[PDB]
């Protein structure tokens, strides 16, 4: 289903996969709901990239609705911890999640295509069963929630306390309109 | 090599055979021969019969 | 590949080579000049790359 | 099953899918439901014709029934953005984004068959939650409509005002009437 | 499961799918409802055989119970555009969709089984929301069903008037009797 | 699971899957319940053998407990059609489109085994509707009844009346009281 | 999943199956329920090895739970009738029809482990419908429970009263037991 | 999902699965519940094994929450019947089948590692239908149970007695309680 | 889906698995719940890079959110077993099971990403049936919560009564509040 290409070089014809073509410039596409299986996935490809040349930078081209807040800070941890910057590409539709790795690359790096949409929210969480435990449960996804928030007041620029108001609440935004809120440095229409 | 090639062919045997003997057919033709290597001229039978093997 | 490989087992030991025609003055070819190579070193080199795995 | 089909090169003969040998030629495929998924496989396939031949048209060929309208934006921005211009041919049935999708083409570029049905109508979508929430996403949904009307308007030709008095509800257009509307610039009926 | 066949050529031995193999002498299949996936891998058989040799006759083989209307038309336009004439044959059943792309060969070239069954009746369909919008679905389908007629009457050379009488209720049909039709043109019986 | 065999040939060694392996030796497998994806695969299969060689018999094993009629109707007519000879062997099961895959082979080449079972029925059908519409399915349904039956008293060598008092319900015959019906002409026990 | 090895030949290193590779030795597995998709790949393997060399025996395991009877007699068919002979196995459970190709086998070839177990019951079945119809699927079960035992008998030796009094209900027979009742000709508990 | 690995050999190398690799070095695996279809591809290893080498020993990996009886008795038997000793180890789980083949190994190379559980219990089933029916499975069963037993005591070297009154009921164990008893002879804690 | 990568060679060039890659370079991932499926893969695959290179250091990146116990032991034992040290890596989340993995590395090699969770709590278990069934699993499990509390005490370096305190109810800890504990030595914020 997926289809195949080639790349015609003087040593011959190898035949490649479409993605995995591109991850050869150094491109990695993040599709679907976020879980562990493609979180992971994700990071292989980011550590392979290290290993062949850890001074180019890489490509991220976020399409999420968001997921899991776990399986989504892994991914931030490896972006910052390796030297190559990381460029974030929001295409389509980007999520707390989405948003909080799209905020997350290399400064002067983040772009948006001008017909996106950008929604941030603070993150979500629940558990059953005794007093005592639920307290645990909802003083550590408040930590999540604080924690997160000091991130990307940190990459935008903005204010903590400004950002905790936007994050109330469900709050989308435009490709312009993330600019203002420092999310991303610059908007890709046209070439050159 | 087989006859009409640019190798060997099968009758120098005989012409070494001869200088030794002196030239005398006579006791050339009651000499004793030495082939080595006979087993480098095998043929490949796994290959199908699309050539001459003529080595 | 293996088949010059089998044609110098005789050379490097001792045989009476049939050496080409001719190549110098002499102006015929049948002549077959014939040469005794028992006493003749024959220094063989090479690279070997992939050698080194084959050790290990 | 996909079949498998030869192609005679110079260097020999390769095999490719069906779908991988028309990409050699620079003709996608959007068949089924659009999603996330499937958009983002195209649009890698979009960038990669670029790489090979950024001066030379590219073939989009458009059967779907519908989809997400994010999954839409996202590939309407990548036509804009790379250089080489993109033909878009209808064929079968085309719904809001895989109409939009078919207007966004090369002015000039823009086919349709005679039996194609195109349809057309505002975005779809609902909230459950909090009367907050639901003013929050009810006034992106509404920008999300005025945004994409504003796009219609400018290929077509037609007043902004007129494409949302026949987008207030569904409506199917033929190949001839699409040339009026302006949703497309010529009918293919035979070769020559 | 799909068996593998061999194709001798002075070029080196290559393993073919059944199908696949069939799909080099201008044969294709057509197996199953129609849909939008098979409809397109279809379409796509009949451009790759075009290219080959647009001058040699296409082999059609239509096995169906019937499918969506808009993925048939989409074949159809197809099948008049392109230069080659397209040879249809009838085995197994034949639905209304069916049989549309059956009529839809070359004339004289239009080929039916003995045992073969055929099937034709109008379009189906249905709509459930407000009753202005039954309303133009209802319109919608009703030129669909007067379209569909017009180009049946057209290839079999009966009367528009006879088609809608025949085809306002299910109509099987014998294959000497689809001769006399105009469905088809001749049956096979023997390789003579 | 399928295993994979080798075959040693002039040009050298290639493995090839059991049941393709058989393909090769004019040998095809009738298993499962009958539908159209199944005998599109097995049509192909006939097809591919008269092209090689249309003077070599062709090897039809039938264990399969009946299915479709129509789609099991279409391998009759590409069985008489051809010029080579189909044998037909009795394996186990055969219900009425077994049953009526069997003797329709070659006369004197079919074959049945002692501990194989033949069950002969008369077409199985339904229809919810209108009355009209049912009376249609009726008449047709009526026709593919005699129709049948019309072609097994031809390769058994029984009158029609007989046969219409022996299918009206099912009918459950072993291999030796097949042999005196005319569905078969010998039984394979050995060798020789 | 499957393994794969490697088996050095003269030829060179071919890369086979776990289960194929073991086919070479005509050896073949029995897994499973017994039904019509395995008995034509069990064989179909017979066959293939009877073309190869039809001079050493067939080694055959069974470790099936019981199944269907008509794909079971298919099998007891092609062991009779191919000149080789098939030596069977019982590995771990042998049901009614998975003992009946137990003692199917060539006299003095037929083994059995100390801890494989052998159950033998009459056929099982139904029906639903008009009482005529059960009468006829009544009388022809009957058959193939008379025609299971007199052929359980022959090879066991056993007389035909002592069959039926012990197959009327469930009867479970230990390795040795099994000897007795002539099931088996040998026990295998240490090689050599 | 399955990684692959290589093996480096004087000619060149071959990419091999990470199970297919050990499975050369004499070591199989045994994951998950125990069945018909893994119990037969096992006892091919184990008897693929004995014929590249009938003198090294085998190394058998057992992890597995117990299974059906039927099929761990064919692996039993192979392990008791082949030339070659075969060294059973536990990793984390080993339920009243699986510490059945941990016992069965050779004398001195049953190992464990030291935080593993193994329990031991006695067969469990049932059979619902007639009383008589009901009552030829209970004395089977029994059967088993005291067979096994037997076994038991034989390569642990305990009494018969005092082997039923601890399997009576569930018995955990730890490695070490594993000695006492007779399962294993060694623990593995750390390389020499 | 899984993208293939070329690692290039002196001998040519193949085409490597991005898991299968990153393999060589003594990396392994452990996502997704833990089971004896996915336990044994990463059991086999720490084998076999203690076969490679006895001395080097192996990378195990852990993002799980929990899973049986039993299947973590078998992992646990064959890590301190092998020569080699292993390098735990906290990733996106660890939960009881994934930290005791976690602690589990060469002292001085247990890193862990700073924006991580990490949860500890006690052993989970249940059972249903008879009172003596239900006490023998409370006397197994209780075990259990001293074995690896102890094991966990060991390698953090707390007593084991304070060990028992915090693992009385769920303890989520940061990376920063992992070291207090000694769980790990180092964090990984930036490359050197």
């Amino acid at each position: 289903l997926v289809p195949m290409v080639i790349e015609q070089t003087s040593r011959g014809e190898r035949s490649f996969d479409i993605y995995s073509r591109l991850l050869k410039e150094r491109v990695i596409f993040l599709t679907g709901q976020v879980e562990d299986h493609m979180a992971n996935l994700i990071v292989a490809q980011m550590l392979f990239l290290e290993a062949e040349n850890p001074e180019k930078d890489i490509y991220l081209y976020i399409n999420s609705p968001g997921g899991v807040i776990t399986a989504g800070m892994s991914i931030y941890d490896t972006m910052q911890f390796i030297k190559p910057d990381v460029s974030t590409i929001c295409m389509g539709q980007a999520a707390s999640m989405g948003a909080f790795l799209l905020t997350a690359g290399a400064k002067g790096k983040r772009f948006c295509l001008p017909n996106s949409r950008v929604m941030i929210h603070q993150p979500l969480g629940g558990y059953q069963g005794q007093a005592t435990d639920i307290e645990i449960h909802a003083r550590e996804i408040l930590k999540v929630k604080g924690r997160m928030n000091e991130l990307m007041a940190l990459h935008t620029g903005q204010s903590l306390e400004q950002i905790e108001r936007d994050t109330e609440r469900d709050r989308f935004l435009s490709a312009p309109e993330a600019v203002e809120y420092g999310l991303v440095d610059s908007i890709l229409t046209h070439r050159n | 090599t087989e006859a009409g090639y640019v190798g060997e062919d099968v009758e120098n045997i005989i012409q070494k055979l001869l200088q030794k003997s002196d030239y005398d057919v006579q006791k050339a033709q009651r000499g004793i021969v030495y082939i080595d290597e006979i087993d480098k001229i095998s043929r490949k039978s796994d290959n199908p019969s699309i050539t001459r093997d003529v080595s | 590949g293996e088949g010059v490989q089998q044609a110098l087992l005789k050379l490097i030991e001792g045989t009476v080579a049939a050496v080409p025609p001719q190549g110098g003055r002499k102006h015929p070819q049948q002549e077959f000049l014939q040469v005794d190579t028992s006493k003749i070193l024959f220094i063989c080199g090479g690279a070997f790359a992939g050698l080194d795995k084959v050790i290990s």
